[PDB]
């Protein structure tokens, strides 16, 4: 059974260094199987990095929890966002490379992202 | 510094106790601090959580009318005042910074843990 940590870094973490990666990464990681995501960011560093922003800004994510955290700094992320004519199970991306902070919501000990929010 | 340190505690009777902690040197507000408690026999539970900018209070039903939970402003230190106490409110307590209301799994900063032990 996938955790909710593993999930995330299915979801979101693409440590490698980066128009078409959206359509590629959403059908190969396999997050297009039950419906569309109509948006789904990728960060480009190291999990490390990424967990470590579970220490760093607490702020409230959109839907109002409050265990969210916005990384100190901005990140290299790629934010993919349905366009087009994307209609499960035929499901279509526009590709928008970006410096952004990362919001996640974290859970556990070790506490560790389990929801990426946004990118701000 | 940055970790949270809890402070007060110990053997008390049915009755009055007076926990603090703080995380005086994590540099932005934890938006929800609270307390939790393990008591012997028993899952960890939140006892009391406080949001820093109005978004609310909340108490377990098992201590309302009992307990009162207070933060300073703009400062991260939270404070949980016992009265009325019952046996079965021995217990280890925790302070816990970062998460959402009395969701365990959603705090990944906490205190040390403070030995309650509540006689006859």
């Amino acid at each position: 059974k996938e955790t909710a940590a593993a999930k995330f870094e299915r979801q979101h973490m693409d440590s490698s260094t980066s128009s078409n990666y959206c359509n590629q990464m959403m059908k190969s990681r396999n997050l297009t199987k039950d419906r569309c995501k109509p948006v789904n960011t990728f960060v480009h560093e190291s999990l490390a990095d990424v967990q470590a922003v579970c220490s760093q800004k607490n702020v409230a994510c959109k839907n109002g929890q409050t265990n969210c955290y916005q990384s100190y700094s901005t990140m290299s992320i790629t934010d993919c966002r349905e366009t087009g004519s994307s209609k499960y199970p035929n499901c279509a991306y526009k590709t928008t490379q970006a410096n952004k902070h990362i919001i996640v919501a974290c859970e556990g000990n070790p506490y560790v992202p389990v929801h990426f929010d946004a990118s701000v | 510094q940055v970790q949270l340190v809890e402070s007060g505690g110990g053997l008390v009777q049915a009755g009055s106790l007076r926990l603090s902690c703080a995380a005086s040197g994590y540099p932005h507000p934890y938006l929800h601090m609270g307390w939790f408690r393990q008591a012997p026999g028993k899952e960890r539970e939140g006892v009391a959580a406080m949001d820093s900018g109005g978004g609310g209070t909340l108490y377990a039903d098992s201590v309302k009318g009992r307990f009162t939970i207070s933060r300073d402003k703009g400062k991260n230190t939270v404070y949980l005042q016992m009265d009325s106490l019952k046996p079965e409110d021995t217990a280890t307590y925790y302070c816990a910074a970062g998460g959402y209301q009395l969701r365990d799994r959603t705090y990944g900063h906490w205190g040390q843990g403070t030995q309650v032990t509540v006689s006859s």
